[PDB]
RNA sequence: AGAGUGUAGCUUAAAAGCACCCAACUUACACUUAGGAGAUUCAAUUGACGCUCUGA
């Protein structure tokens, strides 16, 4: 009740410096199955880490053999954290895979 | 009061050839064809004969270049399996230690100015070097006057190391050759930022 | 650490079998590249 | 079809596999942690040793946009 | 232009308060949301009204909110709660007087 | 040389709870189900084996 102590007791909806911007780190690789993989061990490492990430999507397949495309989003960063998140990054590419650090459009 | 100032950069070369794989990973390797063939939803012999003869015609490149050195320390392609960082004898006044390369800054350039400098300073090359941000990642103080040394951190995109037979001591210690080239504990302890993987 | 996840699979359903097939692309690179009917060896002109 | 003993052999793969990959992580956070906290350490020292470098220290680098590094290989060049 | 709005009052709300004594199958509120949520010996109609399941005292208290796993609305609010953060609602509870029943001497046989 | 000293990553936990990992469901994460390893440094509250700091 309003005037009693215990008012708003039950209220939840309230519970509901440089920085990067929008990072999209790109892999297109010739096995769906690294790209896949190596996109897991990312999204783990970074919600490890606790960085925001949006999206893990997919671009279409482009034929000229094939080559599968993996997307992941990225929003907050540190001047230590970066530098420690994209040389771990650097350092565990399993074999022939193409990194990215694009942003959106 | 008088204060020595310094700075320096562990250069990283990342490793060109992926580590080979362990027999716990083949074994899992194998584990994982065979699962691949049981979950798999469905004249030949003259291709495969054709496709593996042109397999064994063309040699693979080794991927251990290292077994036949055994002494090109200098040489940039010491070891590819894992990361290198390159190390250079200095000889001082007082002092005469296997030192990480180091350089001398002042207040009018930055810290990423020096290890720009630095880049070419001691090494008089072509070495195309990228760095991550301003953000340092070892810290040594010693004094004899204060002093200290900011080991910052850059990576090898390509190098042009001409005169590889260069007059010093340029060494590529992955991380063994740390504590042996490394005695005091100011220097030693460069390994926990340098990636060890 | 460039090992940790290059043993890891397909985790779809549908699919054939596949193949660790070296690949060069225009220098001299061989990777392993999951292809059908192993070649061992390809090559771009 | 399969059998009893094969049936065990995978299940100790799975059990050594997730030993050997959490002693993996387990190496790979502790040098996380270890090379984190000697950069704040070195930004700290920073501060109290350059009240006009800290600043610049935050500072990014704008050609980062564009980055691009391949991976590892078998064969170099 | 601005028709309707002649709708009366439903009289809805507390019809019975804390210390009140109810008999099993008196209404204690009427709500057209759930603003008091039913607690022990408390039965809900189907128009989410109070009614006494017992015969005793109306007590109204503050009590954590664990939804059925099944209400999936409240279900996603927990999920997106942070950790530490615990639901209250009012609850309304009527704890009853009277024993079951007493065994009495009926025949001594 | 001196001080703080001390349960696997964390615990004003006393051999526990959170953590943590892979397998399946997910593009992916998350959830869930299946599994996985884990410690009270050594001797009698005390002394000495390991870590941090203060110096050379
Ligand atoms: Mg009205």
């Amino acid at each position: 009740y309003k005037t009693k102590p215990t008012h708003g007791i039950g209220k939840y909806k309230h519970l509901i410096d440089y920085e990067y911007g929008v990072l999209n780190i790109h892999l297109t690789a010739y096995d769906m199955t690294l790209a896949e993989s190596y996109a897991q061990y990312v999204h783990n490492l970074c919600n490890s880490l606790s960085i925001k990430v949006e999206e893990s999507y997919a671009m279409p397949t482009k034929t000229i053999l094939t080559t599968h495309e993996r997307v992941v989003q990225i929003s907050g960063l540190s001047a230590t954290f970066a530098e420690i998140f994209l040389e771990i990054i650097q350092s565990s590419l399993p074999e022939g895979v193409r990194l990215s650090v694009k942003e959106h459009t | 009061s008088p204060w020595r100032l310094l700075g320096a950069l562990c250069l990283q070369r990342p490793p060109v050839v992926s580590k080979p794989l362990t027999p716990l990973q083949e074994e899992m390797a194998s584990l994982l064809q065979q699962i691949e063939i049981e979950r798999s939803l469905y004249l030949a012999q003259d291709l495969e004969d054709m496709w593996e003869q042109k397999f064994l015609q063309f040699k693979l490149g080794a991927r251990i270049t290292e077994a036949d050195e055994k002494n090109d320390r200098t040489s940039l392609n010491r070891k590819l399996d894992r990361n290198l960082v390159l190390l250079v004898r200095e000889k001082f006044g007082d002092q005469d230690v296997w030192i990480l390369p180091q350089a001398e800054w002042q207040p009018g350039e930055t810290l990423r100015g020096t290890a720009e400098r630095t880049l070419a300073t001691l090494s008089e090359n072509n070495m195309e070097a990228k760095f991550l941000g301003n953000a340092p990642c070892g810290h040594y103080t010693f004094k004899f006057l204060g002093a200290k040394v900011f080991f910052f951190k850059a990576l090898l995109l390509t190098g042009d190391f001409s005169q590889a037979g260069n007059k010093g001591h340029h060494v590529w210690v992955t991380k063994d050759e740390l504590g042996d080239y490394l005695k005091p504990k100011y220097l030693a302890q460069v390994r926990r930022f340098v990636s060890d993987l | 650490d460039s090992s940790r996840a290059s043993l890891t699979r397909v985790h779809r359903q549908a699919y054939a079998r596949l193949y660790p097939v070296l690949l060069v692309k225009q220098d001299g690179s061989t990777i392993h590249i999951r292809y059908r009917e192993p070649r061992r060896m390809l090559a771009m002109p | 079809e399969l059998t009893f003993e094969e049936t065990e052999r995978r299940a100790l793969l799975l059990k050594k596999w997730s030993l050997y990959k959490q002693q993996e992580r387990k190496m790979e956070r502790d040098t996380i942690r270890a090379m984190l906290e000697a950069q704040q350490e070195a930004l700290e020292e920073l501060q109290l040793e350059s009240p006009k470098l800290h600043a610049e220290a935050i500072k990014r680098d704008p050609n980062l946009f564009p980055f691009e590094k391949e991976g590892p290989h078998y064969t170099p060049p | 232009k601005n028709l309707g709005g002649k709708s009366s009052g439903r009289r809805q709300g507390i019809k019975k308060m804390e210390g009140h004594y109810v008999h099993a199958g008196n209404i204690i509120a009427t709500q057209r949301h759930f603003r008091w949520h039913p607690g022990a010996h408390v039965g809900v109609g189907k128009n989410k009204c109070l009614y006494a399941l017992e015969e005793g005292i109306v007590r109204y208290t503050k009590e954590v909110y664990v939804p059925h796993p099944r209400n999936t609305e409240a279900v996603d609010l927990i999920t997106r709660l942070p950790k530490g953060a615990v639901l209250y609602k009012t609850f309304v509870h009527v704890v009853p007087a009277k024993p079951e029943g007493t065994f009495k001497l009926v025949a001594m046989l």
